[PDB]
DNA sequence: CATGTGGGAAA
DNA sequence: ACACAAAATATCCAGATTGGGGACACGGTGATAAA
């Protein structure tokens, strides 16, 4: 009722999104995980950005825009970042503060923004690496001698994987005077993600439908979940235990889980019985996100 | 191993040494008296060794390093310690890529 | 039935816990333990203040709280804190004084608190440390110089692992007039606590519920444990020659210790077997606390 | 039959009990060997207090005790301790009087008091000490000013080892009129004893059970042992030494928690030559005390 | 003794070979040094007419249909039984044990 | 169960051997290469041609396991009967 | 010995690399003081960025790794093979030295 | 600151 | 079903090139007290 716990996958396709760098010719990328094997991952910010695109998207008011001028990375700073910033600032960023100028801008708002309400954690490949790479091109020169780039022909290298890959977010339910109006556009923009990558000009690549299962439970930011699932992708079989026991036995009662695009699995027995207890309908993640938000906020 | 190092770096600049001779029909020892054979031959030096620097330092794995090497490469003629020093290769590699880099990429002429 | 032990370990999960500082743009992680490797750590004082925190997120009397003031790390004093506070004071912590005022503030109290009623060590990740890093980095540059942030826009870098770690605490039973109040929603908090980390934002995952070890007997603090668990997860390959012979053999009894989550292991043969002497029964350790609690107290 | 030796060690942990004081204010750990590498110490005294205290803990009478109060650090004086006290000051205790109160305690008892009975000795790491430290300080600063600490908040180190430590003892059989029951409790307490340290709040942990050792014999305190355990534990070697050529004695060696190793054969044969059947070293203070002891 | 079985085995197929082609026992080539150029030269040309067919092939079926057909192992009475059982990386191993094997043996 | 295959290739070359001092060493030596000629037909098949302890069970149970993996087949009278000569 | 040969392998890659990249050389710099100051800030350029990669990436494969860039400069004939056995086992001292010798040409 | 080397196996 | 034989010679890539540019952190703080 106050609190909501998801974790979000992604179909499988061909994905490169180079974000390292390396002299030896190849984009490298990024691996955490120590297994014996190297996993992919996809860093946070990089999806906020999008969020922030997509906030931009649709009708929002905002104080961070991002310009493209002289080579060093800017961005437009616009007006004072103000707590009371319709989309943006208040739903996560900073104030930063190096001489805070004079009596505290005129005493106004609080330059400490500490909580940031969306809540991300970074992406898992769950595919082993490998170690293919593609031959996909050699710089060439121009004879015209009209603004002339690099003298020479080069080559180089670049790898790609194929892959799907989850990450889990969260978000704590405490204000309801100005989050309802920007709260809204904060859950259909993560039902539709646009980007997360360095370039779409080649193995674009869009995770936006796949099996969602949202959690909210007034338990005081506690969940029972792993934020994994399976190579096939069916990670349920941990709840075959839970649902069977809602009414008796000492375990988690009938109004304890949610659906999304894995409901469609072939096999329809228990899908049945599990509609005793649990909103197990949804078959379109995105018509998900339009219920249980309201059930969540306050209508 | 440093015997094996000493294999690698032998191997390395016989081979090096072995493909110029054959492929452009050059011999070193006709360097004296001949100072623009001493250019092309430099040029020829450079091509090979730069293509063979290249090949190797392209891509790292173990089937693809291994099997280039032992198709690319022709080793030196050794009567048994060939299954010794084979042996001990297959559990690592890493470390003998970075040995055949540094003996192939020691072969640049100066200047 | 006068002291009360535990050894809590975690979900597995990519952990960040920036803490350290670097000139070179790396924030390091704690190692303490050496074995040719290295571990993670957590600062026991780091849990104590989310524990003090998830105390004022339940009705709670207090006498400190943080404040957002000036750069100087500063928190309210409220009242003076007494012995008989309700929450914070009486629970844990010291009444330090350079002056403490004239005649003990006319007899009031005193000003040495013995200690913590609950004493708790630092967590060891049980998992060696690799040098991967993370490239998550562009901070940029402000674009009308309005409430402009360091000129340049720099590089650096971050590390991450991908671990799960443990932390062993443990209590004596003295007070039974009003500890008992503040006792259950210690256990209440201690079954679910959230935070313990400087990055939220980025790197969310919570570590309370992953398997209970609890014991409580009148030996006076004896410990059998070695507060370590494998990678998999169960310890009791020791300790199952030790689980049994409750009647003879000299050998720990049946209701000493408790169980968790790794009583839902495949196999239940054995289960059965050990269910005949020890309660091995509470699958959730939050009902596991709910009812241990009740046995440990007085009702 | 009126000497018994004995050594304990104990499980892996953080370390804890610093003393010294450095002018840049990190809390640092004792230091005793110079042969380039450190170790970590507990002074006798210490666990000595926190035996009391435990002797405290069980019924039992005593004429000192740790008082709460003001900065300087008192102990309570209490009455005029008397040898026939019935657990502290007769197990041990030594009294020193300036002015020998009044004619020498109105000749009663004895003026001055021999502790003996009981002895102890360092405690150190067996594992050499590494210069890993964390800084944790952040301290806080009042909002209201309502007797508020130090102006500043500052950050600080504190290092921790990851260390088990292990200590010896001795006590020999003299006095069986009233001793035994005490003896009987002091026994009990030491099998299982905690603390003997300061920062409790932080760094906990305990150390009674562990591969315990003790020998009863009338050697008149002459020891085969170095007093040195195995770093990894597996401390067994000066045993085959010995135990094959059985020069000690058959009946000079007991066991402990080491004996749950996997391999049996030789503790068969042992079991024919040693009386080391105990696997719980709680148990093994119950029996072996009483053999010990005239009855 | 594993890679040495695969060692003696290239050893003694490039024998049998050359021997099958020209005279064997090496040392009637003696002392008239064109005897030796000729010998070598055959050799060679042998080695490396192996090398290549046995390069451009080495892909799992094919690889050892052409493997077991045109050579000629010892006779390894019962010891063969592992060398068989474990075929799968066997395989992916001495055909990189097999290309050495036959570059070793150049004049 | 290579060892199988080994041992029922020899047994019946002895067999066809035995159906029809140096000299007894270069007997065996020759005729041993002679029955060599079987061998290469045999192993000019590639799916359809030519097709100990017990009978009844074989039949049973190999039956099905020779139409299976009959790619495999083809080393062991190959592999096999090679080694011998 | 093998500080000095580290040296001289630094000092001739900046050399090499700086000559290869904008074919520059030492008297043509001593020609006019403007040729000096674009130099010298080039080489100012590449020997900071080179310190800066390096300064980074402190483990054994990472390490070896980059130390296989810069082409191996002046590795010259291999008299010694105990540099290429004793210096990879070590594997720190020569992180140190290469540094050192970074820093050393600014 | 630069190139070098051989020969067997089985009922 | 007897016997006979199970292939022979030349050759196995050629040339051009292997990244370019800008940037590697900003501010606030280093313990009080009794012997």
């Amino acid at each position: 009722n106050l609190n909501l716990f998801a974790t979000i996958l992604t179909y499988p396709a061909p994905a490169s999104n180079y974000r390292g760098e390396s002299e030896e010719n190849r984009s490298v990328i990024q691996k955490i995980l120590k297994d014996g094997q190297k996993y992919a991952i996809i860093s946070p910010e990089s999806m906020r950005n999008a969020l922030r695109e997509m906030l931009i998207e649709l009708g929002q008011p905002n104080n961070r825009t991002r310009l493209h001028s002289e080579d060093q990375l800017a961005v437009e700073f616009k007006e004072y970042p103000n707590p009371d910033k319709f989309a943006d600032d208040f739903l996560f960023g900073y104030m930063v503060a190096q001489t805070n100028d004079a009596k505290e801008m005129k005493k106004l708002n609080r330059p400490a923004k500490r909580d940031s309400i969306f809540r991300c954690n970074m992406a898992v490949a769950v595919n082993p690496y490998k170690y293919d790479t593609v031959f996909y091109q050699s710089p060439l020169n121009a004879g015209d001698s009209a603004w002339k780039n690099s003298t020479s022909s080069a080559l180089l290298h670049r790898e790609v994987t194929h892959t799907a890959f989850q990450y889990p977010f969260a978000l704590a339910g405490k204000d309801c005077a100005a989050k309802p109006e920007w709260v809204k556009a904060l859950l259909q923009a993560i039902a539709e993600l646009n980007g997360v990558a360095g370039g779409h000009a080649r193995a674009y690549y869009e995770f936006a439908p796949r099996s969602v299962v949202a959690r909210l439970t007034p338990k005081l930011v506690a969940g029972y979940q792993t934020y994994g699932f399976d190579a096939e992708g069916n990670w349920l079989e941990l709840s075959r235990l839970t649902a069977t026991d809602s009414d008796n036995l000492d375990l988690p009662a009938n109004e304890f889980w949610l659906g999304g695009e894995l409901v469609r699995k072939m096999d329809q027995e228990q899908k049945a019985q599990l509609e005793a207890m649990g909103a197990h309908l949804y078959a379109n993640p995105e018509k998900l996100f339009a219920d249980l938000a309201d059930s969540f906020l306050g209508v | 191993t440093r015997e094996y190092a000493e294999i690698v770096y032998k191997i390395a600049q016989g081979f090096v040494l072995s493909k110029l001779s054959s492929k452009h029909d050059l011999q070193w020892s006709k360097c004296k008296g001949n100072p623009k054979l001493e250019r092309e031959y430099n040029d020829k030096k450079e091509k090979v060794v730069n293509e063979a620097f290249l090949a190797i330092r392209s891509r790292t794995e173990k089937q693809a390093f291994i099997d280039y090497f032992v198709s690319t490469l022709y080793p030196h003629v050794r009567q048994d310690e060939f299954v010794d020093f084979a042996q001990k290769l297959f559990q690592d590699t890493d470390e003998i890529r970075s040995l055949t880099l540094l003996a192939l990429s020691s072969q640049y002429p100066i200047k």
